[PDB]
């Protein structure tokens, strides 16, 4: 009853194996993956973005000089300049011609937009996957259960039990550094906090959008004013975040192989089909029957109708049913060779019932279990033409 | 002879219709602009708005324009017509719902007249290239040079080269006519025009009708407050529903039909020949980007063809057998060598 | 609902300033300009102009716009309030010190208004570009998609 | 002024918002199948970029901005190929 | 080229494939927008050979 199972990791597959439970009715299982999400840990380091130039109005004492001072804002930058003659709409300023001196200041705020557009760097760990998987085994042909992978926890959505991964492989999409810019998750390798060099990313770096502290290394400095004229000249490297913003590389979620894709999220990686999961399925004794209720189907043989070397469930055959009561069937084949996408038959007396499979060889000799009998469909297959199907639901391809 | 095409001046009349940047956002402005038709050499462009420029209510006025302002037109002066794009062009002529002018090349173009107390124009995302006649690829007409066989619109209306269909328009929703009898949601009619009416509630269910008063429903945004008004028709526009009644007929004939004029072409300036044996050197200085051929008169042709922007010098192998070169638009000229 | 801001309307007064490109020289306009802040994607532009349109010298006349000439100030009305750029701009809405207004790409952005008897324009040199959001590098927003 | 910077605390008056604007969408690719290699026929109206990337172990990733009209081929392995022409949904294939 | 092709100037009868697909009208908008390629012979009028 309790049947472990190794099963590979795709998404749109599904696992239709057979119980070989003792003593009672064989029970056909049937698995499938809907999200594959992974989810690893996180933790953000800082955010950058556009920065602003906060000047505020220049100090102008029109005879004498005027020491600056070291005042905490961040990248703030103070100079003092000399001989200068300020003119304005109303006339030329003062009637000193060289004590007039200009104490002009700015200093880096982050800008206003930043609370909507602003890159985040993070720093990810290993974390833990989460599946959600469908289970429409038996009779009850349904399922919905959300599931971990760690090799512990069980799932006991409606009757039966289960326990899920780990997974084979440990590979993660993710780098050790991750960048996310709103939507899109880029693996770009963002310095450390508090270093940025200016005019590269993160020129200016903020803990979290509500921390007021922040790194701007700007390479901001002043130059005097030229011709007498009251405004402040600072020259500064361009906004750092406004470059790699139009000369980024392509997204993580365009890039990274075995068809994974993210989302502005836990950041879990769906559908990443990548190695196999060690399942193992707790059946309660309930579903089964007494093995001595199934009709008896010996004595039948199996013919190949029409097989296609294809993908989709291009392989058909007939079945010579030779059974004695009437019931349902379930039917499945151990080998990995076929697979059927037909589940239950119900049984007439010495009757005949097509299915629908699909094969990855040219001559397929594949096994052919039908409620505790036995029978081998040996045939032919030929190559499509028109390679125009749904992704490939075999699964098996292996030599031929 | 201006009053012969009653065809369109008379059974015609402007509607509004969706634009797409009406403004600043996607408002329904009167002249909605459809068919933006940049084919010309010239830089002309064809312009057909859902207003409708030309006479006044009944056969005068060319320096009228008529417009609909809500479910009523009220024709007034040209005063302020002006069609731009990149740069302000300039307007040639105007006639039904066709514009013609001469515009800059640029990616945007913008229709928009000027009523006195309010702009109302509207503007579509629509590129207008400069494609100058003939081998140099020039940026605006000069005053001088040698003319080519170009193909441009003509500044005439009166021809009857192409249609276009003119069916009774669909339908018009107007809230304004939905009033209020004390209580009750109340339709008046613009002249006794067709007033189709129903509400979400069970009440009169067609609408043929004058003034009427709904017995059932309440709220005015739960009833159809349409007007089909086709005693005057209007152009078979994609952005107006069609009335399910029927499709009319009426076409009327196409303002500007393109003709194959002749437009004044540059004449590249003329190169400085220079020669060493069996080999011709050629000095070039364009102003403007201009296509340079050659070719052999031999047995083998042996073709070759640049643009050439930056002044440069370039040469030839002049076998025997001659040799010819087009520098711009002038004239092919041929050589033979030592 | 728009009397909710009188912070903003009468605590504040108009302005002016050194335009480094006033007309044909460094004037000092009513309407001088600083931080334009053109990143948005959508083709629009806020801008600060020295001169604090809104309402009227009291409370009324949203539609006016108030600069200061001299000594004093003058509400008049908005008539020709020009914002433009490589091409003609748009104009959208104006609040104090702020307008919004959208423009087609340029390397210089200008405002200007109509005393009525004079011009009184002002400009500056800034890039403006916009990118529409997406895989599509366009340059004019489209009618549909 | 060199009293004291007073009070008037004001606000900004057009604050940045992500609102939602309308996007363009290039015309639709033709598609032409081969034996095991896909070529788009295509013809671009503005500058678009389109990516393409494998789903097998190695990604093989190709990102390539794209102004005139041209043709393009792209080697889909059993394992399958996904592309995303301009900002449509992207779309994924397979092979034999 | 010959994206559309016409047996003569007056035929009533002509060959257009130009992959002519319509879209969905944006936001309650009355209008009829079409996804189209571009016009074929637009297409070797820029780049024709010599
Ligand atoms: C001197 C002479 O023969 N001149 C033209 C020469 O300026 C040019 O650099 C060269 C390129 O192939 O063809 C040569
Ligand atoms: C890079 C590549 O494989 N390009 C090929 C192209 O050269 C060829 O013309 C076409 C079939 O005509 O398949 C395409």
């Amino acid at each position: 009853y309790e049947h472990t199972a190794v099963m590979p990791n795709k998404v749109g597959i599904p696992y239709k194996a057979l119980v070989e439970r003792p003593g009672y009715a064989p029970v056909h299982l049937q698995i499938q993956l809907v999200n594959t999400r992974i989810i690893p840990s996180t933790n953000l380091e800082y955010i950058t973005c556009k920065y602003k130039t906060k000047v505020p109005s220049p100090v102008v004492k029109c005879c004498g000089a005027t020491q600056c001072t070291s005042k905490p804002h961040p990248d703030y930058q103070c100079q003092v300049f000399t001989g200068v003659y300020p003119f304005m709409w109303g006339g030329a300023y003062c009637f000193c011609d060289t004590e007039n001196t200009q104490m002009s200041e700015a200093y880096v705020e982050r800008s206003e937009e930043c609370s909507i557009d602003h890159a985040k760097a993070y720093k990810v760990h290993t974390g833990t996957v989460q599946a959600m998987v469908n289970i429409t085994y038996g009779s009850v042909s349904w399922r919905s259960a959300d599931v971990y992978v760690n090799g512990e926890t069980p799932a006991k959505i409606g009757d039966a039990k289960l326990i899920i991964g780990p997974l084979s492989s440990a590979w993660s999409p993710f780098d050790n550094k991750v960048v996310v810019y709103g939507h899109e998750v880029y693996n770009y390798d963002f310095p450390e906090y508090g270093t940025g060099k200016a005019g590269s990313f993160g020129d200016l770096q903020s803990r979290t959008s509500t921390s007021n502290d922040l790194y701007a290394n700007t390479n901001l400095k002043l130059q005097r004013p030229q011709a007498g004229i009251v405004h402040t000249p600072f020259t500064q490297a361009p906004s750092g975040f406004e470059r790699w913003k139009r000369d980024k590389g392509a997204p993580l979620n365009d890039v990274a192989p075995f068809g994974c894709s993210i989302a502005l999220e836990p950041l879990r990686a769906e559908n990443c089909a990548v190695g196999s999961i060690p399942i193992s399925i707790d059946i309660p004794d309930a579903a089964f029957t007494r093995i001595s209720e199934t009709p008896t189907v010996s004595d039948l043989e199996c013919k190949i109708t029409e097989c296609t070397y294809a993908s989709d469930f291009g392989g058909i055959a007939t079945v010579a049913y030779k059974s004695s009561k009437a019931g349902n069937c379930p039917i499945h084949s151990p080998s990995g060779v076929a697979v059927i996408k037909e589940n239950d038959v119900t049984l007439a007396e010495s009757g005949s019932f097509t299915f629908h499979f699909s094969t990855a060889n040219i001559h397929p000799a594949f096994k052919l279990q039908v409620c505790t009998s036995a029978v081998t469909c040996k045939g032919d297959c030929k190559p499509p033409k028109d390679h125009i199907v749904d992704y490939p639901a075999q699964h098996t391809e292996s030599f031929t | 002879d201006l009053d012969t095409h009653f065809t369109q001046y008379k059974l015609a009349r402007p509607y509004i219709a969706d634009c797409p940047n009406c403004g600043h956002s996607r408002c329904d402005s009167p002249i909605a602009i459809e068919e933006v038709r940049g084919d010309a050499h010239a830089g002309v462009i064809r312009i057909q708005t859902s207003a409708m420029f030309g006479l006044k209510t009944d056969g005068v006025d060319l320096a009228y324009m008529s417009f609909m302002n809500g479910k009523t037109q009220k024709s007034i002066k040209i005063d302020n017509l002006h069609v731009r794009t990149s740069a302000p062009c300039s307007l040639v002529s105007h006639h039904g719902y066709y514009i013609l002018a001469q515009c800059p090349p640029g990616d945007t173009v913008t229709v928009g007249f000027h009523d006195g107390p309010n702009r109302h124009t509207c503007t579509v995302a629509h590129k207008v290239e400069f494609r100058p006649v003939g081998r140099e690829k020039y940026r605006h007409p000069p005053e001088h040079g040698v003319e080519l066989p170009c193909n441009r619109y003509t500044h005439k209306r009166a021809d009857q080269g192409h249609y276009v269909e003119m069916h009774q328009p669909g339908l018009v929703a107007d809230h304004s006519l939905l009033s209020i009898h004390s209580a009750k949601v109340k339709i008046t009619v613009p002249s006794g025009a067709q007033v189709k009416y129903y509400c979400k509630c069970p009440d009169v269910r067609e609408g043929i009708t004058s003034s009427d008063h709904t017995t059932t429903c309440t709220d005015v945004k739960q009833c159809r407050a349409y007007l089909i008004d086709n005693k005057k028709w209007v152009y078979n526009s994609g952005r107006l529903p069609r009335g399910e009644g029927d499709t009319f007929k009426g076409k009327l004939h196409v303002p500007f039909v393109p003709v194959k004029a002749k437009c004044i072409a540059t004449l590249a300036p003329e190169p400085l020949v220079e020669h060493k044996h069996r080999t011709l050197i050629l000095h070039l200085h364009p102003d403007h980007p201009t296509l340079l051929t050659t070719r052999s008169l031999g047995s083998d042709a042996n073709p070759t063809r640049q643009w050439i922007e930056r002044p440069t010098t370039v040469n030839f192998t002049v076998t025997g057998e001659g040799l010819e070169y087009t520098w711009g638009n002038h004239p092919p000229k041929r050589v033979w060598a030592q």
